[PDB]
RNA sequence: CGCAAUAGAUAUAGUACCGCAAGGGAAAGACAAGCAUAAUAUAGCAAGGACUAACCCCUAUACCUUCUGCAUAAUGAAUUAACU
RNA sequence: CUAUGUAGCAAAAUAGUGGGAAGAUUUAUAGGUAGAGGCGACAAACCUACCGAGCCUGGUGAUAGCUGGUUGUCCAAGAUAGA
RNA sequence: ACACUAGGAAAAAACCUUGUAGAGAGAGUAAAAAAUGAUCCCAAACAUAUAACUGAACUCCUCACACCCAAUUGGACCAAUCUAUCAUAUAGAAGAACUAAUGUUAGUAUAAGUAACAUGAAAACAUUCUCCUCCGCAUAAGCCUGCGUCAGAUCUGACAAUUAACAGCCCAAUAUCUACAAUCAACCAACAAGUUAUUACCCUCACUGUCAACCCAACCAGGCAUGCUCAUAAGGAAAGGUUAAAAAAAGUAAAAGGAACUCGGCAAAUCUUACCCCGCCUGUUUACCAAAAACAUCACCUCUAGCAUCACCAGUAUUAGAGGCACCGCCUCCUUAAAUAGGCUCCACGAGGGUUCAGCUGUCUCUUACUUUUAACCAGUGAAAUUGACCUGCCCGUGAGGCGGGCAUAACACAGCAA
């Protein structure tokens, strides 16, 4: 029975769970784009989100600084914590991070997943648009958008 | 290497014939293969169906235009021509008399139909492979056609004929052609459509109102393998009765068995006299 | 325990070759409408991911190259620039990352 | 090695040729083979009584059938032929009934007619005239 | 050891008279000595049995087993050769018309296995799937065969 | 009226390899089984009688050896090929 | 002593719990004792994984009133006093 | 009578009927039907239409005939090979015939694509991070080129290497000597008692080891002496990816009660007490089911032996060998509520055996949650016992998946369980 369990198991304990996901979000700090296996991504998600949420109330802040140097290894990426990311999200207020799945891994067919900061400098990863406005479905749903306009 | 030579052969025998059952050779004259001369052949021919065939005619009973032509053509004599049309013709006239004879009732379109099956490519070439004429004739194609099959199964009909005159050559289409509506019933010979229609022209000529079907008997009305058996009438009297499975294939089988009562062409007839 | 019987070719047959055993045909598939190249829908197209993770390749080796060592992540944002492209005036007091081959079609 | 079996080839496909519709193993591997094939030619002796009893039986089902047809047991019919003496048998009387029903109606309305002679004649006292189909004819 | 496969590319037959059919062309393709279990081999031949080459790429490219590649790569061989050699004229054209897995030669240790794979793609498109048997076809051969029964064991 | 690659020497070799040692001691070179093409459909020593018809119907207690006969009471056999 | 392991990591191990641990202790190195013999703080304990008597070659194709086997076709005669 | 055929009494060697053997889609018979305790009763039914019919390999019929016993015995044929003569036959020969010896050798199956195995994370392939070790470096012993470069592959060939000062390899002869320990060697205290003079020589550095991820265990959580580092300056990686089922394994937590569990407080948690039996004590033993109440052992006693250069012994009756016993001293009714359990003197000791107080605790009343491994799924690599053939049901009876009589019954994976 697993009823309400919203934390997966990895690594060999809680512990180590903790450290695998602190090395994949220290990763995800310094380079702003890490590919990693889904389920371990998705994860770490939850923590890079509030990683950002922290970092927002600013260096000043104790508790703050506390949490970001156990969550961050190399202690070169607490700066950028404060003064890169959390500076370049004070508009949004939610979802920094978009994960998107990958062509599985070649050894292991593992289930992949590329993970990133919105808003990096990097190429822009092959987002999947949906169908063109002027396609013939979406031209009759503009043609009830106006008929439906006039009679309201 | 075990010592040894006749399991060898043995294997190597039994290896080719197994090799004739897959890839069997393209079929050839039997004018060809080994062991084979033509006049035994023709004088056997004669003796084996008690027959005294005239030799010569017999002869160019077997050639056909078609094997001159390639003979001329093949180099860089009469045909029977004569002899088939003299063999068909009277092959239909001696035919047309016997079931004339057998069958009085039965009207003519129906015997020409009889005649026409029995003198048809169905039935003679298979009364010609099994008399040995797709041996001896003489042909381009093999097997030789249907067609050039008949056409010499009636020459050789028409040498008996000049050989031996008219009687013989009778007992002889009584013996290999009527033979063969042996177990056919009428109407798998004489293949009709709409035979009530005919039915009622029939009885209209004999000055009788046509029939009225009525529903003898019936089983299974509603399920999907019914039984009806289907009854005419003329004037309170029976003259037929069909099974089937819908009421109008009843009828229709009605139908048949009273032109088969009225043709003088029942299961149960007076068996053909062949002695 | 251990086998009673061996097991004949016509039981083997009909457990191996079961449709549950089976490879099932992805009803998934589909082409890439403007790249044109396979693809599943909820996954990205793979060509173009990896000339996508070439072009990262290449700007983290400059990023490397020019920040000398470890322990130097910078305290600014970043933005790379490819040939004959000046600094716009949106990304002064942003590092500068310098390419030498013309900014890609699919780059915006 | 001085002779060995240099033809043991033929003496196997003489047993599995006679196995080829068999299923299983047991069709191409002779010790399996060879038993199952034993098994078959023996039954296949065996059965030939049975085919026997088993044509009887089948004949006087039917012969039941079409006497009962005619409201006559089949006790009645063959144990009042008998007293016709008519020697016909069970096969020829089977494919009476099937392929020529009015001369079983007949067969059938003789056996009733000398079953009906017989009562008559036993419920009688003495030896009054016989009946018209009982009287035998002698060799 | 038998090479029998790849000799049935090789069957000259006696050229069309203008009135009978095109006759599809085929090609016969085979790789050898793949280090992969039969038995796992089989699955993947079964796959894509029955469909066109264009489809059957898609489905292998896609799939996780390891002999998906060395099937994809033979049969982009075989798609190449037959363009180039045997006067197919659309590469698209190609079905695959048999797909079967065999054993191998190679020593043990504990046996390590081998496998071939043998394809053979047909011209043409490919043909549809045998549909299912409608309920009157059900009833249809079952008055078939309730009208062929026969008096048994009489005349 | 000797063998012809499981024979003939153990032999391509007393090598490889096993053993601390005495010592032991190989293999081989020139469409059989197993599978695929093609999974199965009530029922039963898997066959026979058959039948229009594959199943359906009727009949039918595996083989060897040992005990007085043995329902398999017990022993032996996965199966092919060679040698015995 | 318990649990794991039982073709196991191992043809006797692993984890814990335990006895000794300046002594009749433990141990590396070369030598010696040889099979009805050696050695033995006697348990029939040990002498190269299997010792109420090592292992190898030879006599040796040991012997076996005991177990198991014993190979083409077809026919015919053929069984339960006793010392 | 059976171990020989066939039909019946349900299945049925032993009761009743029947034998001399082949084909038949012919026939006549033989025997042969009930009356009025424990998984699940067991053919279904039937009071009154003339008594005859059914029923075999027995007998008759048409044809053909040597063509249904074990051990044994007689006979007629014969597969394949070699030789003589033909050139398949007539003869002569012989390693002369395999449905079966837990037969032997080779091939391939089944159990099975099952059991089991493996790669810490990110990356810019330069690097950074997390965590772990009684580990690491060297010599010795062992091994002998066994992750150096290049080129071919997924391991094969070529090329290259380990440089003596360290370590080994030693010595001219003859006579002389050579009483007192070592323990910081001095105090106390002991017992097991631990080279030169003469003669001969005025010569110089040759030879070998030197590598590595290593050796003995068939490839390995095992075995492996010494010096130094005592937690590491050295060395490494417990998780292929996922999900978080059962059963199993290890661990952590637990309400109230605290041995009621059980053979026994085994395991675990806690740390106390008291006695009894055996053995005096430390020690030794059944390498691989017994570590003990057995062996040995100081102490005592008995027996033999007056003595040279190979043991006892370079010893001598307070000695040596062989035996028994086991220091020393003393002699030759309570317990529990309840109970078959426990209760020559002789300190000390025991992983010895039995009992008890108090505590402690998931041992239990009565189980529960979480974690790790296992697990189930995806991907790679891939065994073994076992196996007559299987198209592998239940109940009752016979003597049981398979026979009989009833019942049930479309095919097919996957994970469990153990009748
Ligand atoms: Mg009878
Ligand atoms: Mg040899
Ligand atoms: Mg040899
Ligand atoms: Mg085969
Ligand atoms: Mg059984
Ligand atoms: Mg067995
Ligand atoms: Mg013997
Ligand atoms: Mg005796
Ligand atoms: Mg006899
Ligand atoms: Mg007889
Ligand atoms: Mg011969
Ligand atoms: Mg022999
Ligand atoms: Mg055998
Ligand atoms: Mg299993
Ligand atoms: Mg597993
Ligand atoms: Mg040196
Ligand atoms: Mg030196
Ligand atoms: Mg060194
Ligand atoms: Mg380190
Ligand atoms: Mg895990
Ligand atoms: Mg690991
Ligand atoms: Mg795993
Ligand atoms: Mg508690
Ligand atoms: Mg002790
Ligand atoms: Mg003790
Ligand atoms: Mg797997
Ligand atoms: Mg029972
Ligand atoms: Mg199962
Ligand atoms: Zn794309």
């Amino acid at each position: 029975i697993s009823h309400g369990r919203v934390f997966r198991r990895m690594g060999l304990g809680p512990e180590s769970r903790i450290h695998l996901l602190r090395n994949l979000l220290t990763g995800l700090v310094r380079h702003e784009r890490i590919e990693a296996p889904w389920a371990r991504v998705d994860e770490m998600r939850g923590y890079a989100e509030k990683l950002i949420d922290y970092g927002k109330l600013g260096d000043t802040n104790e508790r703050a600084m506390r949490m970001a140097d156990f969550w961050l290894t190399e202690k070169d990426l607490i700066p950028k914590l404060f003064q890169v990311l959390a500076p370049r999200y004070k508009d949004q207020t939610g979802g920094y991070t978009r994960m998107l799945q990958i062509p599985n891994r070649s050894l292991d067919r593992a289930k992949m997943a590329v993970i990133e900061y919105k808003g990096n400098c990097l190429p822009p990863l092959p987002l999947p648009r949906r169908d063109s406005h002027l396609t013939l479905l979406n031209q009759l749903l503009q043609g009830l958008r106006q008929d439906l306009r006039q009679s309201q | 290497v075990k010592k040894g030579f006749r399991a060898a052969f043995r294997f190597q025998k039994e290896l080719e014939r197994q090799r004739l059952l897959r890839c069997p050779p393209p079929p050839v004259r039997r004018s060809e293969k080994p062991n084979w001369d033509y006049h035994a052949e023709i004088q056997a021919f004669g003796h084996r169906l008690q027959e005294n065939f005239s030799l010569d005619l017999l002869k160019t009973a077997f050639v056909n235009s078609c094997y001159i032509k390639s003979e001329e053509a093949k180099r860089q004599l009469k045909s029977n021509q004569e002899l088939s049309e003299q063999g068909t013709s009277f092959s239909q006239t001696c035919l047309t008399q016997f079931l004339e004879d057998e069958y009085p009732d039965m009207p003519t379109e129906g015997i020409k139909n009889l005649v026409d099956f029995l003198t048809g490519e169905e039935v003679v070439c298979h009364v010609a492979r099994n008399l040995a004429v797709e041996q001896l004739t003489l042909s381009e194609e093999f097997p030789v056609p249907p067609a050039v099959l008949q056409q010499t199964f009636f020459a050789v009909i028409g040498a008996l004929l000049q050989s031996s005159g008219p009687e013989r050559t009778a007992l002889f289409i009584r013996d290999f052609l009527i033979t063969q509506m042996t177990g056919k019933e009428l109407f798998e010979m004489w293949k009709i459509i709409n035979p009530m229609g005919l039915l009622v022209e029939e009885l209209k000529k004999r000055n009788v109102s046509a029939p009225e079907s009525r529903l003898t008997r019936q089983s299974g009305g509603t399920t999907a393998l019914p039984l009806y058996f289907v009854g005419l009438y003329c004037d309170k009297k029976l003259i037929a009765e069909g099974p089937g499975e819908t009421v109008l294939v009843a009828e229709e089988e009605a139908a048949r068995v009273a032109l088969r009562k009225l043709y003088g062409f029942t299961e149960n007839r007076r068996p053909w006299n062949y002695s | 325990a251990a086998p009673k019987n061996r097991r004949t070719i016509e039981v083997n047959r009909c457990r191996r070759r079961n449709p549950q055993k089976l490879i099932k045909v992805k009803n998934n598939i589909d082409v890439c409408p403007e790249c044109g190249h396979l693809k599943q829908k909820h996954v990205l197209c793979a060509y173009c991911y990896e000339k996508v993770c070439k072009e990262t390749a290449e700007i983290r080796r400059q990023i490397g190259k020019q920040e000398g060592g470890p322990f130097k992540a910078p305290t600014i944002e970043t933005v790379v620039l490819y040939t004959g492209e000046t600094p716009s005036e949106q990304d002064q007091g942003k590092r500068i990352i310098e390419r030498d081959r013309k900014r890609p079609s699919w780059f915006t | 090695l001085r002779n060995r079996v240099t033809d043991r080839y033929f003496r196997i496909q003489e047993v599995l040729k006679h196995a080829r519709h068999f299923r299983g193993r047991k069709n191409r591997c002779y010790r399996l083979a060879v038993r199952t094939v034993i098994r078959a030619f023996v039954k296949c002796t065996k059965a030939r009584y049975l085919k026997k009893k088993n044509m009887r039986t089948l004949w006087i089902n039917r012969i039941t059938a079409a006497s009962q047809e005619h409201g006559l047991k089949y006790p009645a019919l063959i144990g009042n032929l008998v007293k016709c003496q008519v020697e016909l048998n069970r096969k020829v009387l089977a494919d009476l009934a099937i392929y020529e029903p009015k001369t079983f109606k007949s067969l059938a309305a003789l056996a009733s007619r000398r079953r009906h002679e017989g009562f008559a004649a036993a419920l009688g006292d003495g030896k009054e005239p016989e009946g018209i189909f009982s009287r035998v004819v002698q060799y | 050891i038998s090479r029998k496969w790849e000799k049935k590319n090789k069957i000259v037959y006696p050229p069309q008279l203008p009135g009978e059919p095109r006759r599809p062309a085929e090609i016969y393709h085979c790789r050898r000595q793949i280090k992969y279990s039969k038995d796992k081999m089989w699955y993947l031949a079964k796959l894509i049995r029955g469909m066109s080459i264009d489809q059957a790429l898609a489905q292998l490219e896609f799939n996780d087993k390891k002999g998906a590649k060395i099937i994809k790569e033979v049969l982009l061989e075989a798609q190449d050769m037959a363009v180039r050699d045997h006067n197919v004229e659309f590469r698209s054209n190609l079905y695959i018309a048999e797909s079967t897995s065999g054993r191998g030669q190679c020593l043990k240790r504990m046996e390590k296995v081998y496998c071939h794979y043998f394809v053979k793609l047909v011209e043409g498109p490919p043909p549809p799937p045998e549909p299912p048997k409608t309920a009157v076809a059900h009833a249809k051969e079952y008055i078939q065969q309730l009208r062929s029964r026969t008096i048994v064991h009489t005349l």
